[PDB]
RNA sequence: UUAAUUGGAUUCAACGCCGGGAACCUCACCGGGGGCGACGGCAGGAUGAAGGCCAGGCUGAAGGUCUUGCCGGACGCGCCGAGAGGAGGUGCAUGGCCGCCGUCAGCUCGUACCGUGAGGCGUCCACUUAAGUGUGGUAACGAGCGAGACCCGCGCCCCCAGUUGCCAGUCCCUCCCGCUCGGGAGGAGGCACUCUGGGGGGACUGCCGGCGAUAAGCCGGAGGAAGGGGCGGGCGACGGUAGGUCAGUAUGCCCCGAAACCCCCGGGCUACACGCGCGCUACAAUGGGCGGGACAAUGGGACCCGACCUCGAAAGGGGAAGGGAAUCCCCUAAACCCGCCCUCAGUUCGGAUCGCGGGCUGCAACUCGCCCGCGUGAAGCUGGAAUCCCUAGUACCCGCGUGUCAUCAUCGCGC
């Protein structure tokens, strides 16, 4: 009874792994990260600003 | 006739290039003809964010590119020449895929 | 010369009119009720649109070779309004050119390819290189230059 | 946004205080001769440098 | 995919940086190296206090090499530990010290200026030290000590400095210190010799 | 208004913002049921469970619970400490982040000098720059950040190498046609142009003349593919706004602990006499309809791109090649012109608005998806004071694609 229902799709489904929100995972090629968290990992990652 | 196709992809030019002499220079020293490393497109990897880290501010955002860089070796079939690229020091954000073509 | 070295336009019209006389090509009974395309807002004008538009479409199998069903549909595919939506470009209608296809297929002018789709068969080729060189004489006379 | 930058107007005099001699008017020549006597990397500071010992060296014999 | 490969090994890296991080506080986690051959994973470590990672009896390294393979989904994690050459030329070391110098309940100036003073020791050549929060009351304030050449934009800037955040808890609140170090190995693009 | 339209945010700098994802989930809102409580102290203990388990009934639901009767063999919880958690709260209690004054043109340091001092110059003045950009005088001289420099991509040329590209030339082979001139297409084989990308050059107030102190730098000129910050950006320092973000991350402080905990579901977050902002379209003869044709491009594709065979109007179904990226698919762009039809009309504009019947997705969309076709046709037929912004591949205007993603965006992005 304590189990959260089995989700594919929808938000609830998708889920950041470092911070947990449940808004804005961008899946460009299997990332799994916040929108924002995307920016405190964006230099150890390769990115670079151009 | 049989020839191996040799990719190398990597971010760092510098290291392809290392790589891609280090193979010139083995099939040369084998004395196996070698067709030249061809530069495949560049892929693109663009990223668009809002940097405002709530729904207040002026809409401001940023790009992030990766540059993924490729190239192509078509060298002839030689046992002699093919056991002198898995012995190759390769740098670590270098992959290299050999296959096999009729 | 060939269907390359003429217009479009009359060229088209020529394969239509010609067209018209064979009988194997013919326009189904569901076909003067059903507009060409999802997108179109009116039904079709003329009575004659059936003709036409298998007088296109062995053109397209006359330069393309291969051709299925979708990417003929993504071609004659075009803009539709939605109110207060904007302007959207959508596919159009499937089964007036499959029925096209099948009726050409079955006039041998076409051949099916499984698993690479609709290829042209000599007898085709031969026919419309012979109406466009029919009106590559008549465009030679009426411009000289396409002697050239 | 002309104005050639300060560094510039400082690394030039010091080049053509030891090579004068070696420069001339011509901006392809004192361009060649910045690079193989300067370590720039940039291109386009190369010939900043090549356009203002060009424009020095001409001021070298009007007086 | 590449495209699908390069960015998934690059986030797993990653999140073994940051785990580590959070796991190495106490032992001046500097930096970390990834190497893949058929034997494993070789995974290289930095630190400032080796001897701190591996602990008593080499205790502590296997434990970790027991989270790598179970958490992280890693094919053999060969754990090898070293030392940073120059701790005083790394912007995340030494701002995770002067975090716990800070930490230590030692005055916010007297820690600054003797870091600041070790680092030019060392031989830097830019410090940069940015101290923000409650610091000699409850509103909050920031403070910046520098030293030396330090050209803040640029691509230049970008490269060859580097760049260190650390937070440091207090029972009044949280502390930020941003650290900047440039070293005098780089050269800034202005600077032309004459020979 | 409602039980609910959760909440954050207030003019510039919120108002297609968080929302780059309300059918359940998102949730932090409303109703209902159900179950958690770490570990110490005391008590029980095991003589049997703390968990499920029917026959059935109170539960939308389930050993939830209930009469019921068993196990599976073995520690469960009652209170004080006090947990784990909290989108429970305090953003003048913080870190970071974002916003604007603002990629602005400024801000600083050593000594010396003036001043009893709060402090002044340097950092001032003339000319000039996008820029504390540089130059002549100056009680000052040196020096740092910022802007510059720097980095990214773009067009002119060339080397290196090509399973990108072709009646480039094209013996040989294949197909079709012709006026027999040749036309077009493939293989053979080649690497020719762009092309993809490893480098370098060119291009730089370079020169003519003038202006300007002859300086800086400016104007006009020619030559050059491109010229006097080459084009657009990354890079926005010192402080201020006690701006917003503890409803995300680290976190000051306080508060709940069968709850201020967690789980499940019905609804709400979409509710309207309404005010305001922003995008989309409708306010025709440029026009609506049939048919032909010149056409890209950013990227993406594995339960996917899906070509393609076949059936069904059709959304789609059965089969199916190739594809994890210059190899296959998405693939069509769209704008445009013409052979032709309609004849200035709230209509052949325009589809909202209803009801019908089909398609996709998902446990399911009436609150709460769209599309496919059918009778149906709103208002709107050029809109006051006043009113915002762009200035050369640019305004105008026109579309493709994709992020997030089954669907939802008329949105954002970028082509």
């Amino acid at each position: 009874y304590n189990k959260r229902k089995p989700r594919k799709f929808g938000k609830g489904a998708r889920r950041c792994i470092r911070c947990g929100q449940y808004g804005p995972i961008i899946r460009i090629q299997g990332l799994m990260l916040c929108r924002h968290c995307f920016r405190e990992v964006a230099p150890k990652l390769g990115f670079r600003k151009y | 006739m049989q020839k191996a196709r040799i990719k190398i992809a990597s971010t760092n030019v510098r290291s392809l290039d290392e790589v891609a002499n280090q193979i010139k220079q083995i099939a040369e020293r084998t004395g196996v003809r070698m067709s030249g490393p061809i530069p495949l497109p560049t892929k693109r990897i663009r990223i668009t964010t809002r940097k405002s880290p709530d729904g207040e501010g002026s809409a401001t955002f940023d790009r992030w590119e990766l540059r993924v860089h490729k190239r192509l070796i078509d060298i002839e079939a030689d046992e002699r020449a093919m056991r002198q690229i898995m012995r190759i020091r390769v740098p670590e954000d270098v992959t290299i895929e050999i296959e096999l073509i009729s | 010369a060939t269907v390359y070295d003429v217009p479009g336009d009359l060229l088209v019209e020529r394969v239509a009119q010609r067209l018209k006389e064979i009988p194997e090509i013919k326009p189904p009974e569901w076909a003067p009720f059903v507009k060409t395309g999802r997108h179109k807002e009116r039904l079709p004008e003329q009575e004659d649109w059936w003709y036409y538009r298998v007088a296109s479409i062995l053109r397209r199998v006359y330069l393309d070779g291969p051709v299925g069903i979708e990417r003929l549909r993504t071609y004659y595919g075009g803009r539709k309004n939605r109110g207060h939506a904007p302007e959207k470009f959508y596919k159009a209608g499937g089964s007036i050119i499959r029925k096209a296809l099948q009726q050409l297929e079955a006039a041998g002018f076409v051949e099916k390819v499984p698993g690479k789709g609709r290829v042209i068969t000599p007898k085709g080729r031969s026919f419309l290189d012979k109406i466009a060189t029919e009106l590559k004489k008549e465009l030679e006379e009426i411009i000289p230059e396409l002697k050239k | 946004g002309k104005i050639r930058q300060g560094f510039i107007k400082r690394v030039a005099r010091e080049l053509v205080n030891k090579y004068p001699n070696e420069f001339t008017t011509d901006f392809e020549h004192n361009k060649k001769k910045v690079q193989e006597l300067t370590n720039v990397t940039s291109k386009k500071i190369r010939n900043r440098i090549a356009g203002y010992v060009t424009k020095l060296v001409r001021m070298k014999m009007e007086g | 995919a590449i495209e699908r490969y390069f960015i998934r090994e690059a986030v797993r890296e990653m999140l073994i940086d940051e785990f580590l991080e959070k796991e190495l506080r106490r032992a001046g986690y500097g930096g970390l190296d990834i190497k893949k051959t058929p034997l494993g994973t070789k995974v290289i470590i930095f630190a400032a206090n080796p001897g701190y990672v591996i602990g008593r009896g080499g205790r502590r390294i296997r434990e970790l090499t027991r989270i790598l393979e179970k958490q992280f989904g890693l094919e053999n994690p060969q754990i090898e530990v070293e030392e940073i050459k120059n701790p005083y030329l790394n912007a995340k070391v030494q701002a995770v010290r002067l975090a716990q110098a800070l930490e230590r309940g030692i005055h916010f100036r007297r820690a600054a200026y003797a870091a600041l003073r070790a680092i030019m020791n060392n031989g830097a050549r830019g410090v940069e030290i940015r101290l923000s929060g409650k610091l000699t009351g409850e509103r909050a304030k920031s403070i910046r000590f520098y030293q030396g050449y330090l050209a803040k934009v640029g691509n230049p800037a970008e490269t060859l400095v580097s760049k260190g955040y650390a937070q440091a808890l207090l029972k009044l609140g949280v502390i930020g210190v941003k650290v900047a170090i440039m070293p005098p190995g780089a050269r800034l693009p202005d600077e032309i010799e004459i020979i």
